[PDB]
RNA sequence: UAAGUUGGGCACUCUAAGUUGACUGCCGGUGACAAACCGGAGGAAGGUGGGGAUGACGUCAAAUCAUCAUGCCCCUUAUGAUUUGGGCUACACACGUGCUACAAUGGACAAUACAAAGGGCAGCGAAACCGCGAGGUCAAGCAAAUCCCAUAAAGUUGUUCUCAGUUCGGAUUGUAGUCUGCAACUCGACUACAUGAAGCUGGAAUCGCUAGUAAUCGUAGAUCAGCAUGCUACGGUGAAUACGU
């Protein structure tokens, strides 16, 4: 057969898809997306790629993926769908570019600097 | 009464019915349930005749008393005996080690 | 895995001394050898150092410092007295550590 | 909270057994910081420099939860001018 | 004063450690690494200096 | 300044609840907030039979104010019609606000009988809104020849 | 194969060097045709992209002679010097800063997935065994992308608890123990048992915060014979609103 690779990246993580059309099924890391995600019923968040971009699908796919928290990497899946996407096909991209999913966000935590401590919580001042 | 030394709330499960008591608090109390082979079992008062005879002759094995509160004055009376200056910071909210003292006047007195 | 080899490691603190004096000692190796590995990269371990703009009071104005590390990473393959020298011989500049290995 | 065992300044012990075997005294010059009392200090006046002034302290046998670590403080009334 | 101390921190001691690390030019103890063993304000003057292998410009 | 909406909580199917659970959300925990929900809107729909849209819809429908005061400068306080966003946030705001007053020892039948208590036409947060529609639209005198 | 552990592979990720890229750059409109403004495309990223480093002449005769250097003045058989012990930690209370609670988005138990950064040579202490436990024996590996710290935690699946000063809270005290140090008595830290306080969201007044922020959860480092609710740093989770001046 043949396959597409795209890769994701997203809040410190990183993802390695593998794509190969079929009927459709995911397991992450040899795993069922359910049997990862805690609790958690949002991956129809992550079947909007295949429900605004190849209308309705489905693609069968294999990941493998590490690095930060759940949410963070089960949304840089998207990213690499839509390259993939866009390297099946560039019909797809006019599709994906005008609702996102495609531009890898660019903001992430930020230092810290004087005024933070242990929790994420800025200084008072001296009254009375 | 009731079940065992004093002061037993009826209807109550045996894990944390057992605290009231002066002597157990939490650890000691699954020790000798696993000891009599007791249940809560849920949560209200299952404990048969038949088992309020082994708990009530099992719970000897600790020395579980108003003896207890007897030891620790008779404890602290010896320890302020001796003009000791443990006995004079027994009164300061003091412990044998220290707890410098500048607000510690709120919880103790 | 078992092979004939050579493994350096090198240390420096500015990339663009320790990147040409790879590629220098690259350039020796492969003179009198072959099979030469690359100047592998490696992780550049940092410092940080937390300090007080202060002589006094006012810990609030701090400032901070680091010390950067480069280290690198090459192998060759088939060793000879002539790849030994290609090594020992020229390390110049001096800011770098090089340490010769087996 | 010694486990690896007790540790009576060595220097005490070398002046109280002399001071033990034949007949005792009413009055003692030390330090005692580093040691404790034991069954064998018993009957004897040692004296704790509290840091101005040495107190002699007269050894009883029901010292056990106490020891020979300190008796006269030195905060000595109190700092503070109420009372406990 | 600070002049005997710097004998005290030098010659033998009864025991292990009745030590503590000061800096060799500076007299103060507080504050200091034993990465390089120098107080906090000369470190952070000599580093000023470029002297010191490394950085101070921070910003990481 | 603008918004940046939350799009898709297809559970249930719906776009209110999606808004809505970002508030329940104490301390960043949205699993328990989600669970809560599903469990209580799944709750009303077991009690006094009927399907979740219907009992939410009309709920958060008598509980959105439309009209609304806000004051400035003497003290006077103009009364001024509300944002269908703001509508929605005030009415899910006070909503989930009485429902803590309410002060229940479930994790779900205090919502259930609160929006289900509002499908009457009663309760705090229709409270709320009679006591704004009272104070409101009753002095528009002075404050109506205004923005 | 327990395993990327090895044969190989460098496609991918990653790692670090160099460049490419975002500079009103292009178009349309507005605008004294200009500056500039608005929209649109493109792009990963459009109007100093996000953040940090950098703080003008000068003001507060701001702070420091206790880092240091130093004018002037003062001490010297002591205002200098050594040691042991005490003390910087006291205690009617006031204030600041913060931590933990006053619990059903919760309590306890059971199972279970997901980080980053940093440190480590005479240091990191792997497995195994012992012990309820703090810890003890042991000794492999480790000058470091190799081995260790180091299970990440919150979180998810379950059971139970069913509104009480509560299996709430964990303050106080005593006992028995663990490690460091010669010595944990004024003053180290830690575990188990025993008690289970105030406290059921807080007044006048008041502080911080415009999106990965707050709120919230953990982690590591420094200093360190042993001792951090503090500091620095790192990651996890994570929204409400900004009508308008």
């Amino acid at each position: 057969q043949v396959e597409y690779r795209g890769t994701g990246r997203r809040k410190n993580s990183v993802a390695r898809v593998r794509l190969v059309p079929g009927e459709g099924n995911i397991t992450v890391n040899n795993r069922d997306v359910r049997e990862y995600l805690p609790f958690e019923s949002l991956i129809l968040d992550l079947n909007q790629p295949f429900d605004v971009t190849e209308t309705k699908g489905n693609y069968d796919v294999l990941v493998n993926v590490h690095g930060g928290g759940f949410t963070g990497q089960a949304q840089a899946i998207r990213h690499g769908i839509a390259r993939a996407l866009l390297e099946a096909d560039p019909e797809y991209r006019g599709s994906l570019k005008r609702a996102g999913l495609l531009t890898r966000d660019p903001r992430m935590k930020e230092r810290k600097k004087p005024g933070l401590k242990a929790a994420r919580r800025s200084p008072q001042f001296s009254k009375r | 009464a009731r079940i065992a030394g004093v002061d037993i709330p009826r209807e109550k499960r045996v894990v944390i019915s057992l605290t009231y008591i002066y002597g157990i608090g939490t650890s000691t109390a699954q020790k000798i349930l696993e000891e009599a082979n007791v249940s809560a079992d849920t949560r209200v008062k299952d404990l048969t005749d038949d088992e309020l005879g082994r708990i009530r002759e099992v719970v000897d094995g600790y020395k579980v008393e108003g003896d207890l509160r007897r030891e620790t004055n008779l404890n602290i009376k010896r320890l302020m005996e001796i003009s000791s200056y443990r006995g004079i910071r027994h009164r300061r909210g003091l412990p044998v080690r220290g707890q410098k003292t500048k607000n510690n006047a709120r919880t103790r007195k | 895995m078992a092979k004939q080899k050579i493994r350096i490691r090198l240390k420096a603190y500015d990339h663009r001394v320790i990147d040409q004096s790879a590629e220098k000692i690259v350039e020796t190796a492969k003179r009198s050898g072959a099979d030469v590995s690359g100047p592998i990269p490696l992780p550049t371990e940092k410092s940080v150092y937390t300090i007080i703009r202060a002589v006094h009071m006012y810990k609030d104005s701090r400032e901070q410092f680091e010390q950067r590390t480069h280290k690198r990473l090459i192998d060759i393959v088939n060793p000879t007295p002539k790849t030994v020298d290609a090594l020992m011989g020229l390390n110049l500049p001096s800011g770098v550590d090089i340490e010769i290995k087996l | 909270s010694i486990k690896k065992g007790p540790f009576v300044d060595e220097h005490l012990m070398k002046k109280v057994e002399a001071q033990e075997g034949s007949e005792k005294k009413q009055v003692i010059k030390t330090w005692s910081r580093r040691s404790t009392i034991f069954p064998n200090f018993i009957g004897h006046t040692f004296a704790v420099y509290d840091g101005r002034k040495h107190v002699p302290v007269y050894v009883t046998e029901d010292m056990v939860g106490h020891k020979l670590g300190e008796f006269a403080p030195t905060r000595t009334f109190k700092g503070h001018v109420a009372d406990d | 004063a600070k002049t005997s101390m710097v004998a005290k921190q030098q010659k033998k001691q009864k025991y292990a450690v009745r030590e503590y690390t000061r800096c060799e030019r500076c007299g103060r103890p507080h504050s200091v690494y034993r990465k390089f063993k120098l107080c906090r304000i000369c470190f952070r003057e000599l580093a000023y200096k470029g002297q010191i292998p490394g950085v101070r410009k921070a910003s990481w | 300044v603008p918004k940046r909406d939350v799009l898709p909580d297809p559970i249930h199917n719906s776009k209110l609840v999606t808004k809505l659970i970002n508030k329940i959300m104490l301390d960043g925990k949205r699993g328990t907030a989600q669970r809560i929900l599903y469990s209580a809107f799944d709750l009303v729909e077991q009690r006094s039979g009927r399907d979740a849209l219907e009992v939410f819809e009309e709920a958060i429908n008598n509980i959105m104010p439309v009209l609304e005061v806000k004051a400035r400068r003497s003290n006077y306080q103009v009364p001024v019609e509300v944002r269908p966003e703001r509508r929605t946030t005030l009415g899910l705001r006070w909503l989930v606000n009485y429902a803590r007053l309410r002060g229940e020892k479930t994790m779900e039948d205090r919502l259930a009988n609160e929006i289900l208590d509002a499908a009457n036409n009663t309760g705090g947060a229709v409270k709320k809104r009679e006591d704004t529609h009272k104070m409101a639209e009753a002095n528009k005198a002075f404050a109506h020849y205004r923005w």
